[PDB]
RNA sequence: CCACCAGCCUACCAAACCCUGUCAAACUCCGAAGGGUCCCAGGUGGAGCCUGGGAGUGAGGGCGCGAGCGAUAACGUCCGCGU
RNA sequence: AGAGCGCAAGGGUAGAAGGGGGCCUGACUGCGAGGCCUGCAAGCCGAGCAGGGGCGAAAGCCGGGCCUAGUGAACCGGUGGU
RNA sequence: UCCCCCGUGCCCAUAGCGGCGUGGAACCACCCGUUCCCAUUCCGAACACGGAAGUGAAACGCGCCAGCGCCGAUGGUACUGGGCGGGCGACCGCCUGGGAGAGUAGGUCGGUGCGGGGG
């Protein structure tokens, strides 16, 4: 979806930031050249989308070049935005996170145990016309003790993964009754 | 060190000298090899005092 | 594997690489600086006799003269797996005093 | 003021620490026997018309120049060039 | 080329059976013998000296050739000998004298034993070889009972070409060995 | 309450604190984080009976995740014992905390409970912090 | 088989216990066993 | 719950490996701003160099960042560069 | 290269220092340029040259030891000797 | 002056690892023999030596692929020469010049120099 962007220059990094926009950089197998845009409405199409749907920036050069972001670099004080990367599409192989969807209530949960996740993003290659928007996977029964992985997940034809898988995606375990104090003897 | 002791070498035929170190515990007696005279060429060397 | 830099140990000043097949010597000068080379002899490489010893023999003999016959004097021996059995050449006739 | 009990030590001492390290730098002339690297190990290996020695030292063979090289895998080293 | 048994019926099973079952377009390549070793791991020399030893090189002179002896790595305080000198036996063998070892082997050494219901098959490498050994030694042909003490195994090997299991097995049903399958 | 278990010196040297926090800024765990503000020790003491305040806030709870760990001696002397003479003993062990920096994250409960669950323990903790959610941050291994 | 205190080889039998006349060839000459 | 030996099996704990974060003066794949130093050149200054006689010094203190000690206490202490 | 590398540690190490055997005794004498280090005095580096040797066909290295601890100015006197 | 193999040198892993295919008409390798030189702390495995009808299986030589392993921009933060602040303090900010680490895109199954034997 849409936001603005702005092509940078030579103007000094700190400045951009204590004025009013953020700024960026985008890089695509060779076109690369230094960008930026506005803080607040950028943390608002951000809060949606980032590294989970697609950008769509239209540049003051004529065009509405559409990105996905990637990678976001702060000022780890006082943590918070600060310059991130860009990356200009088309539809060659790219592997991304996708965010994933935990639908239903199992019995591992509900018999107290709660869901004890590994990710909820996966990484995995696609054509950029496939648009996993959300894996909305199962868990429909997880039990306590109990663990889900690999090829597991339903996988939107196309879109590939990108890891063993046996990456575990998630588990369920035990909660923190105040029994715990009785462990403190 | 003392008790693994130290000794000179000295030649044959009357003198002839330098100055190294000896061992005790592997069954060593008469400390014999080559080494070189002030005078003349090459010979033995025997063990000697202290 | 008898790497070991023998170069090395040989790399003192101006080698004198030799290798052999199954059937056939390689005697080459070897000289360094920029890494040329110079001077050759084979024992079935130079259209010679097949019996490996002898023909390596008068090879190297062959070059031997060689090296005299363009300016050589003393060099290395660069021989990997030799046990050394002379190859009776050895280049010891070889100029050089290979033996 | 209490002076009862205080745990002593056991542990303060070092070393009369001689000077290691590069001598003598490139771009320097020596007239052989200047020795350019006083090192524990061997991290400069030998150059050409340098010297090794006992206690790892390159040093000086001529009167020459002091140059640097680095060999990935071969270690790094410290020669002399000529001057005639 | 002394040629017997084991080796001369090597030739006349092995070439067609091997080929004809598996598929072996290349003369050097069928899975063929390679060396065959025997070992012995005695811990008892932690002192007793080449006295042991002639019981060792009483297990290769009925084998037929000279023995040698290794030695040990480092410390077993636990049991003893640690520094590491104390026996080893290996030897090492090639086609010939090899085929004299596999002749003597599957003709007379295997017989008594009385429970022998066939070798272990569990025991090939999956890379490509087999591993076992015995108990009851004295059941060698130049040996009765005089030459041993009590009782002595033996850590026997075979490499080969093989590099999977069934043809190996095969080899040793054209080169014929008594397994229990 | 964590340590090692006897490792390498046991005596360090406690040394002044910067403020890179060299990392460690993000939920990726739990779901509602607590971070802090100002570069100081965080106690094992302390680090108890925070961890303890929400569990205790919560019982039957979910699961409560630490980041930090604490694994530094504190160089204590005895008392009226003249200077000089030895380092110290070992005694209470901590860590380094630098600000902007994740410490403990829970996961599994309602907005208000992990609110004040961390409100209260981190309001144990030796000094004041901030809590914040789960998003800004993602893509960091 | 080189080096020189090697103990030997030559023919062997094997007079076993069933009519059998093997011919073997081993350290030992008179060689006579089982089946 | 069978042996010439097997087989299948847990919100117990756990070798290793893997994923998930991270810790370090005496850990280091990487490793700067600096710093030291060898040649080209500027540089005329109670600069620098060489022999030579007379010295006085060798309780120091403060201030800044840099590390130790201390309790990230002391007009505390003990070093580093700087004044 | 994470083992061994005599014994603490650190650097270093197989393109070997480690590990095997053969041979031997340079664990030489007379020196020693030019250096490291440096308040003095000490300590530490080494080609080279002569002798006369040990190893290797040689090329070659050998004036102990993978490297840094294993040490004691001078005065006193014993010692074999010119 | 060129296309191929071999004895061998240089950069330092964009050369290494691994699946695929491969070439021997010369080179190369296995391989033929263990009696003459030689030797296995035992085996002719290794080095050694006299030698064919085969082979190109391996070893090796060459091509494809990135899968491991390798290098890795750009930006911006870190940290900081040197210059000024602010807070009892733990510490923090402005100036200038320098300028990483981790990661992001991409890239990588080599580069080259010699001397002979072949067409």
């Amino acid at each position: 979806y849409r936001l603005k962007a702005y092509y940078r220059e030579g103007e000094k990094p700190s400045a951009l930031r204590r004025a009013g926009k953020l700024p960026g950089v985008m890089y695509n197998r060779h076109l690369n050249r230094k960008v930026y845009v506005d803080l607040v409405e950028f943390d608002k199409v951000f809060r949606q989308a980032s590294i989970h749907h697609v950008i769509v920036l239209e540049l003051p050069d004529g065009q509405s070049l559409p990105t996905l972001v990637r990678q976001v670099n702060l000022d780890k004080r006082r943590r918070r935005p600060e310059h991130v990367d860009f990356f200009v599409l088309s539809d060659e192989p790219v592997e991304m996170y996708v965010p994933l969807r935990f639908v239903g209530t199992p019995a591992g949960v509900r018999a107290g145990g709660v869901l004890q996740e590994i990710h909820r993003d996966i990484l995995v290659k696609v054509s950029p016309r496939n648009i996993p928007e959300f894996i909305e996977v199962d868990v429909s029964g997880l039990e306590i003790g109990d663990s889900l992985h690999a090829s597991d997940l339903k996988l939107p034809p196309g879109v590939e993964l990108a890891v063993s898988p046996e990456e575990t995606i998630a588990a369920v375990v035990p909660p923190e009754d105040v029994e715990k104090l009785a462990e403190e003897a | 060190v003392r008790i693994k002791l130290l000794l000179e070498c000295t030649e044959c035929k009357r003198r002839n000298y330098a100055t190294e170190k000896n061992k005790r515990n592997t069954p060593n007696k008469l400390e014999l090899r080559k080494y070189c005279p002030w005078c003349r060429k090459h010979t033995v060397h025997r063990e000697v005092k202290i | 594997k008898f790497r070991v830099r023998n170069r090395i140990k040989r790399t003192g000043r101006l080698r004198l690489s030799v290798f052999r097949s199954l059937k056939h010597i390689y005697a080459q000068i070897i000289d360094d600086e920029k890494g040329v080379t110079l001077v050759s002899a084979s024992s079935l490489a130079l259209k010679l006799k097949g019996n490996k010893t002898e023909v390596a023999r008068q090879v190297g003999r062959a070059l031997a003269e060689k090296a005299l016959a363009l300016g050589i004097k003393q060099v290395a021996f660069d021989r990997g797996p030799y046990k050394y059995h002379g190859r009776v050449k050895a280049l010891a006739e070889g100029a050089r005093e290979g033996g | 003021a209490h002076k009862k009990g205080l745990g002593s030590t056991r542990n303060g001492r070092d070393s009369q620490a001689k000077r290691l390290g590069v001598k003598r730098y490139e771009g320097q002339v020596v007239r052989a026997g200047n020795i350019l690297v006083r090192q524990r190990g061997t991290r400069f290996k030998p150059g050409k018309n340098v010297g090794m020695g006992r206690d790892f030292t390159l040093f000086a063979l001529v009167d020459g120049v002091v140059e640097f090289q680095d060999r990935g895998r071969l270690g790094r080293y410290v020669h002399v060039r000529p001057l005639a | 080329p002394l040629d017997v048994a084991l080796k001369r019926k090597y030739y006349e099973e092995v070439r067609p059976e091997l080929i004809r079952r598996f598929g072996y377009q290349n003369v050097w390549e069928v899975p063929r013998l390679e060396k065959v070793v025997i070992n012995q791991g005695l811990g008892e020399a932690k002192e007793d000296a080449r006295i042991l030893e002639k019981a060792a090189q009483e297990l290769a002179l009925i084998t037929g050739q000279k023995p040698a002896v290794t030695r040990a790595k480092k410390s077993i305080s636990n049991f003893k000998l640690r520094k590491g000198m104390p026996i080893g036996l290996r030897v090492t063998l090639r086609r010939d004298r090899m085929w004299i070892f596999l002749e003597k082997l599957l003709n007379v050494a295997l017989p008594r034993i009385r429970d022998f219901r066939g070798l272990n098959p569990n025991s090939f490498d999956g890379r490509g070889n087999y591993n076992l050994g015995l108990r009851e030694q004295l059941i060698f042909p130049e040996i009765t009972y005089d030459m041993v003490d009590a009782l002595r195994g033996m850590d026997i090997a075979v490499v080969t070409t093989a590099e999977t299991d069934e043809e190996a097995r095969a080899l040793l049903e054209l080169l014929g060995f008594p397994f229990r399958k | 309450m964590l340590m090692p278990r006897r490792m390498k010196y046991r005596k360090q040297q406690r040394g002044r604190l910067k403020g890179a926090t060299k990392g460690g800024d993000y939920v990726a765990f739990g779901d509602y984080g607590l971070v802090a503000l100002e570069p100081a020790w965080i106690t094992a003491q302390q680090i108890e009976a925070a961890r303890v305040a929400m569990v205790r806030h919560f019982r039957r709870g979910g699961k409560i995740f630490i980041r930090i760990f604490p694994d530094k001696p504190y160089t204590k002397k005895p008392l009226e014992v003249r200077m000089g003479k030895g380092k110290g003993n070992v005694e209470g062990y901590v860590a380094v905390v630098k600000p902007g920096r994740v410490m403990f994250e829970v996961a599994g409960v309602t907005e208000e409970q992990a609110m004040e669950a961390l409100r209260i323990a981190g309001h144990k903790l030796p000094i004041k912090t901030k809590i914040v959610r789960r998003d800004a941050y993602d893509e960091a291994q | 088989m080189k080096e020189g205190i090697h103990p030997k080889l030559v023919p062997a039998r094997i007079i076993c216990g069933c009519g059998n006349v093997i011919e073997t060839y081993s350290t030992k000459p008179e060689i006579y066993v089982e089946v």
